């Protein structure tokens, strides 16, 4: 299933057009909601009093019809940036009339063109538009690829089309629609209905689109080649670029001639069969893509049973864990002390037992011995650890009901094994526990893990930021949903360079002074005219030597969905030039009762610094 | 008969053509009349032939004495020709070239081929005895309003359109186009004599006199300029038409001659007559046909 | 279906028990989530350092069966309201570990009991539950109609039952739920669980809970006589009451021992299918009970398409307009002119076209002639009826597409017919509309409706009062949603006093001052102890002579659902004594752009002037 | 209030610039030789307190032509001082009129008709509304004075007065309504980035068959500076009759007029401008049957967001 639409500008018979589409397999219809062709006048006697009716009956189609399968198209003539002042006027009450008259039949869509550079009052009456009322339905900005003027025949011989490389000029056309939606305030009802050409521009120009809200790919007739045995196709070039607009899930509009209908849509229903299917990671990811959550806090909240569930259905993690015990029993026990040395083992938040069962089947394929203990402060998951540890585990397992720095141990340990790390590594407060519980690990003894690194990377998205902006809510800052981390899986963006390395954390930390207090610059060359969002966080882990974990795109560890990544937002949108470099500032702070970031944007142009003393994000000691 | 009269054009014998479309209510198509007895248009009763066409009529141009070329919504460029007895439009091709309505149509000075402008911002040139599209021009960067063929030259042609450009062709050259900054032009009319002289229209109303080898400009209407019809006169007159619902009769030096106010909608086109000199008639969207007598 | 559950103290085996339990037909089963005897200690050594584990582990089920099928108890010895403080600091710390195990379950809800006046504590503790995290599971508060010290054998020969009549003392276990919400203020999240006895109090008793958020029932094996076949069966006093809980959809559970488990369900199915079956508005209002919705401007602002069609729906209304005009112009033409007569018809807000319609239904029912004019201002519906007109009507009908108040008419009007109403009669402008289209009625033309009349009724609803509470919105006063009202289907309320009438106007207005502002004082009698939360409102409109329309409960006109119930609520609640008589005191206030209403109560006790100067509510002129 | 009007009235200039331009009209309109039987109706249109009045009187002694005078207020309180001015000095001369000037139904029609209901952005105060409602009742060749008025813009840096503006947040209301809405200030601590352009002109009388008041307008602004956009300055000039004029445009400005402090256009982000650059700003002058606003939009170097769309956060009640 791809979701498709046919684009007209002629309906002689609503019913009828609207059945062919239909039998073709279109699941909706572009259409205008008046004539075309028919200009109207609103000031000037006598066409101002021209007898009605000015357009078709809303009793043609039924209420559903109406809601499901019509999308509006605003009449050709409407140009309310006329520079002819009687033009911009009827065009302004025009655009009104039949942006009323689509409200009116509860279309689900609307579609306007961006097909020039000033679209300011066009941009004004929509907004004017949108606020009027409380309505959910879509406007859909018409913008092609490249604009016309750029897509001229070299056909005029006192006025040439441009030879030379433009790298700023081939993409004004995403500056036609950035321009739109920051003058219309980046309203989640304003969306982009790309428009392909026959020649795509350099790979540069499609890339601006990226962490745009595209809602439908426009495809005319005559982008398509026909094959030897008749059917319609496209270029690897445009089928590379069908493809990525599959992954963004939009609707696809078929316009222009017939140059059956059906077969061009079952050449897109096979492609969209043909390619990659989803694997563990994006069939987990499933539903959550952009969908912005609060970070957990496993140490000042007790987690629900089904949060650890969740915890354990993720097979690298333990089994990441259990190669790291693994190695690290063979390299302390030596094989002639093997049935004599028993190696004290605790694990540090134990939840309801995967890493105490990663630990016995590690010692069972270390073939060595050891003396376990479960800490865990959750009571509720100390219920499932008390039970377990009667019905299985035995004396072999001691289970305490405790905080990790406040647990007066009987016996040091010879490893201590914990997994309290988040998305950003150190933001569950993974380095206040593994230090707090320090002292009982033996002057020899190992941390599992040893060490773990944070990242950033900084993105465009306008979805995301418009995601972020609507998070304001009452009795608090009203810019406080811009001041902290959402964990998200990121889809509709662009990274716009190379993570780098953040923060970083080793144990067990032998440092006379230890503070977790950080203060990180990092200078991110952009190579790209973009707009930044945000910072993507990521992170990485050593568990023992080189048994690792990674969330880090560039060395995700496979089938791993325990981690998705974490964004550090930004109140104000930053413009970034191609060449210029971005440079943020994160500080990780504390005090003896709370851990918290704090960011700001020093390049290429200043921000406020977000998160000042913890005022709209803290992380509970 | 559909309310919205689009064009008027009489043959050499006096038969007025009328075509016609519906661009509102229910159905949204068009249709084709022809009139021996032209004072009775627009009643349906008393015309001589008709036929519904499948959507509204954009423009049409005679093609000799029986055919009727036609620019559809529908994005087809279509060739009717009137029956041996002339009591019947039969359709004789019907291509869908134009991804867009077909604004507007024109045969060139052979009779043999046409041009087609369109709101997908093409320009095809047409065979209309094979029934194929020679040539196909993107020159201009937004819908073409008017193309207009030269009078006595073949391979000569103008078009306007809204990328702010009037394009002279010629199609003999590599690059066949080229360009002669103010407002939208949006009506054109070659000169019938001088073959290097044209006029064309604006939509803030100016009427404008051109040279091509090289001017004159008039502030004729309060709205666009529609339409430009030269008398069939010795020294021609020029009958100019609007938005503001009003015709106009002009000199050689665009001074006015004539004013009429008759029409109370839009007036879309104007014919002389080739009888009386002196009779021009104008149809609008107000249904009405009137007939002008002009000094 | 009914939807049940089982109630149980005794669960030796959780798999065995909850299957046995699904085995006899029960949706859910409500359980000891510890061991009811199993008394806990948290302060005192050595009892407080007991092994573990302190309860069964969450394992034994799904995520999903606790999730759905489980109802959690509090543990029978759990008191926090304990005159001893040791018993009610362990009370308290068993309170909260017990209420933390059941939200690391993922209940859906929780059973606490009210089996006392005093449960201040208990109440602290759960407040603060739940103000701990975001979470949507429910706390049933059980407490039986009957206190157990009202229910108990005369069987204490130095302590007999008090004999006499105690008409607030029988209604003593209402106050202990009334002050259990104050304290917890109204919680959305904190519903009643109605324990019913086999000896029912007196009605008075029942009507209390009239209003309250009831979301199960408590029937006791006990309740059910035995049928000459060997079924169970209720009293007829029972089975009144078991159909007036089955209207609140409420859950039923059944608890005590068996005295076959399906037979006491099969029993409560087929009471549930041996009752009144949904009439035409029953079915039309099915979903919207109790739903708050903003009343229609159709003045200020232009109906949908599908709000119009749903006006359309209603059979009744149209029926009753067409009669009202046969009725008129039999009475002004008589048989002799009827041929030569052509009555001047103004349909005034013509819509989509229906009352066009029904003017000339009742002109070819009266075998009169009439000229019909259909004035209508939005536009969007000027397309529809200029379509119907050219398709059906003809010259019959002329559409004039203009406000009522600014067209100049061609003639007078013998007859104008509209239907501007409100479900408060005038809040749609009516008055102000008919008031400006008046001079052209001839100087003897009729207005049909030729009369309105609003109805106000005190009502309670502690759940409609805490959906009013819900609407609060950021970037307004805080308090702007008790100061408007809702047009709401109410369900689940007590109207506490009969509906008197309010404002009432007639048409056409012959007063040299025309003035639509209005000032109303009514006294209502309460026969009963409660708390007002707000005011329903209604209306009765006279279209012609006997020909009426009316949503009045006494005067319902049958089957028609245009207009539900209207709701003024108030800010803060107000207690009533049995006797007390209620005062309210309504404005209909207005400038040259604005109509609004202001109310206050002002007996038994004052509120504050709700709406003053139209802050928070107007209706647009 | 009363101490409004004071202090409109401690204004030496304004009225000496109304009374010039009335006696040059009654001197173009009533020959030497019609001098002492031509009575020319003068209606003072928002007399207020009645120092236009005074104006009006003091204009025709000078100009020693007769005026028969109508002042008509809608402010009851201010007909109060009116009618005691009327009964204690004025007499039969003035008839003082309580009513809205576009609701009043007058006995004869007006020679000339003398209004100030100008304020800092010239048509803010809604001249034009109510001028155009007076229209009717002014006799096919008769004067209004002012004739004409014209608004300026000039884009202007101020990071003390962006502060102040964001200040203004108050509970209740959107927690960026204060950007998105005017202020009369008089501007100190700033810097005027580019020369001040015309904005919006109205003429009266409004001598037009559709009679518009909705305006849009683009302005380009050329910076010769680095700098930070922080709102837009406005100033007006008005044509009282002829060349008496009054003005608080900084380069034209009155001598010793104090009536009218800048007004100032805020925006919600302040914008970075590099010498060279043009600040590029879009305004609107929007209405309804109720309330009539301005919209305004920063199209270059960057795009701002349109601020007051529909009039959410400021009107100006009709
Ligand atoms: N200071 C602490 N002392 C004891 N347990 C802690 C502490 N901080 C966090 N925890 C627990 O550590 C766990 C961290 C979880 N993210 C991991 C759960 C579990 N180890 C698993 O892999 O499924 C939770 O069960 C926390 O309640
Ligand atoms: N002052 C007015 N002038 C003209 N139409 C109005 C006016 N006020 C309200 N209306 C219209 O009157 C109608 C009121 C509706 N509640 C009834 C619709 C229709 N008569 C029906 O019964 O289906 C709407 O169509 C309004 O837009
Ligand atoms: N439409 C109106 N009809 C009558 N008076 C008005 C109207 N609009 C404003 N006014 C009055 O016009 C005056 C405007 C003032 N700014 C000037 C006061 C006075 N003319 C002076 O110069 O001291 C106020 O007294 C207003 O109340
Ligand atoms: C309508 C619907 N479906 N079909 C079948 C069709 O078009 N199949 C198709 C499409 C594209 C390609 C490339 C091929 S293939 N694998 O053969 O190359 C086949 C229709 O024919 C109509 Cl008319
Ligand atoms: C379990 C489930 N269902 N049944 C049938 C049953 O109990 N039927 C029933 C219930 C109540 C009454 C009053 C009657 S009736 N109409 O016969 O009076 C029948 C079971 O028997 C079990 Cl065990
Ligand atoms: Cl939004
Ligand atoms: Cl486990
Ligand atoms: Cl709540
Ligand atoms: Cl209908
Ligand atoms: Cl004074």
């Amino acid at each position: 299933r791809v979701s498709s639409g046919r684009d007209l500008n002629c309906v002689p018979e609503i019913a009828d057009t609207l059945g062919a589409v239909a039998k073709q397999g279109f699941d909706f219809l572009c259409m205008p909601v008046f004539h075309p062709r028919f200009k109207r006048e609103f000031i000037q006697e006598p066409a101002k009093n021209r007898p009605g009716p000015q357009t078709r009956s809303d009793l043609l189609l039924s209420g559903r019809d109406w809601n499901t399968l019509i999308v509006g198209k605003l009449s050709p003539w409407i140009r309310p940036d006329s520079k002819v002042e009687k033009i911009r006027r009827n065009s302004e009450a025009a655009m009104l009339q039949e942006l009323n008259f689509g409200a009116y039949l509860g279309l689900p869509a609307f579609l306007l063109p961006l097909n020039q550079e000033d679209n300011t009052n066009l941009a004004r009456v929509l907004t004017n538009h949108i606020h009027t009322g409380h309505h959910s339905s879509m406007f859909w900005m018409r913008v092609p690829l490249v604009a016309p003027e750029d897509l001229r025949d070299d056909i005029i011989e006192n006025a040439p089309t441009t030879h030379t490389e433009e790298y700023s000029g081939e993409e004004k056309t995403w500056m036609w629609w950035h321009n739109f939606r920051t003058l219309c305030d980046y309203s989640k009802r304003i969306a982009v209905a790309l428009e392909i050409g026959a020649d795509l521009p350099s790979n540069h120009v499609i890339d601006r689109w990226l962490g745009e809200p595209i809602k439908a790919a426009i495809l005319p007739t005559s982008i398509f080649l026909t094959n030897k045995k008749g059917f319609p196709v496209l270029s690897k070039m445009h089928q590379r670029l069908i493809f990525r607009l599959l992954k963004l899930e939009v609707q696809f509009i078929i316009t222009g001639t017939n140059h059956e209908f059906c077969s061009y849509l079952q050449y897109l229903e096979y492609l969209s069969q043909n390619r990659p299917p989803p694997n563990a990671y994006e069939l987990f990811a499933k539903g959550y893509e952009d969908y912005l959550q609060s970070p957990l806090q496993p140490l000042m909240d007790n987690l629900e049973s089904q949060t650890y569930e969740v915890f354990e259905k993720d097979p690298i993690k333990y089994s990441q864990y259990q190669q790291a015990i693994y190695k690290c029993l063979l390299d302390r026990v030596p094989e002639e002390e093997k049935d004599t040395n028993v190696q004290v083992l605790m694990v540090l938040g134990a939840g309801r037992g995967p890493l105490v069962n990663a630990s016995l089947r590690a010692a069972k394929q270390a073939d060595r011995r050891i003396k376990l203990y479960a800490v865990e402060k959750n009571p509720n998951a100390v219920v499932t650890l008390e039970n377990w540890q009667f019905e299985e585990w035995g004396s072999q397992v001691t289970v305490v009901s405790s905080d990790m720095r406040e647990w007066v141990a009987p016996e040091k340990a010879d490893i201590i094994v914990s997994e309290l790390l988040g998305s950003f590594a150190d933001n569950e407060l993974s380095p206040e526990c593994l230090d707090g519980a320090q002292h009982f690990l033996k002057d020899d003894g190992v941390s599992i893990p040893g060490e773990y690194t944070s990242f950033l990377a900084p993105i465009s998205s306008s979805k995301l930021y418009n995601e972020v902006r609507a998070c304001r809510e009452k009795d608090r800052d009203p810019e406080a949903q811009f001041e902290m981390p959402y964990v998200v899986r990121l889809h509709n963006f662009h990274q716009l360079s190379a993570p780098q390395p953040c923060f970083t954390f080793s144990h067990p930390n032998r440092d006379p002074m230890i503070d977790n207090n950080r203060y990180c610059t990092l200078e991110f060359p952009v190579e790209v005219n973009t707009v930044l969002h945000g910072f993507a966080g990521y992170f990485e882990t050593v568990l023992y030597q080189d048994i690792t974990l990674s969330i880090r795109p560039e060395t995700h560890s496979p089938g791993m969905f325990s981690w998705f990544p974490i964004l550090f937002p930004i109140k104000q949108p930053i413009t970034v030039r191609e060449g210029q470099t971005i440079c943020v500032r994160f500080w990780r702070c504390s005090n003896s009762k709370k851990v918290w970031y704090e960011w700001a944007v020093t390049a290429p142009v200043c921000s406020a610094i977000h998160n000042p003393t913890g005022r709209s994000y803290t992380i509970g000691l | 008969m559909e309310r919205q009269l689009e064009a008027a054009r009489y043959r050499s014998d006096g038969a007025l053509l009328l075509g016609a479309s519906s661009l509102s209510g229910r159905c949204w198509a068009g249709s084709l009349w022809l009139f021996k007895d032209p004072c009775a248009a627009p009643n349906e009763g008393f015309c001589s032939a008709g036929v519904q066409t499948e959507a509204g009529v954009a423009d049409l141009t005679w093609v000799g004495e029986r055919g009727i070329l036609v620019a559809s919504d529908s994005g087809a460029v279509e060739l009717w020709e009137l029956d041996e007895n002339e009591t019947l439009i039969v359709s004789k091709f019907c291509k869908y070239e134009h991804d867009d309505i077909v604004s507007t149509v024109s045969v060139l000075s052979s009779g043999t081929q046409a041009v087609s402008g369109s709101k997908d911002i093409c320009i095809k040139v047409w065979d209309l005895a094979q029934q194929v599209v020679l040539s196909s021009y993107r020159a201009h960067a937004a819908q073409v309003t008017c193309v207009a063929a030269s009078p006595h030259k073949d391979s000569v042609f103008l078009s306007c359109s809204e990328d702010n450009r009037i394009l002279l062709w010629d199609t003999r050259c590599p690059k066949p186009a080229s360009q002669i900054p103010g407002y939208l032009p949006t009506s054109l009319a070659w000169h019938p004599q001088q073959s290097e002289v044209f006029v064309f229209g604006d939509e803030n109303g100016t009427v404008s006199l051109v040279d091509t080898k090289s001017v004159l400009s008039s502030a004729v209407h309060s709205q666009c300029v529609t339409g430009l019809v030269f008398s069939p006169h010795s020294v021609p007159f020029l009958a100019s038409l609007s938005e503001d619902c009003s015709l106009a009769v002009l000199d050689s030096s665009l001074s006015e001659l004539f004013r009429s106010q008759a029409h109370r909608d839009f007036v879309r086109d104007a014919t002389w007559s080739p009888l009386n000199h002196s009779l021009l008639t104008t149809v609008g969207w107000d249904h009405q046909v009137v007939h002008h007598v002009v000094p």
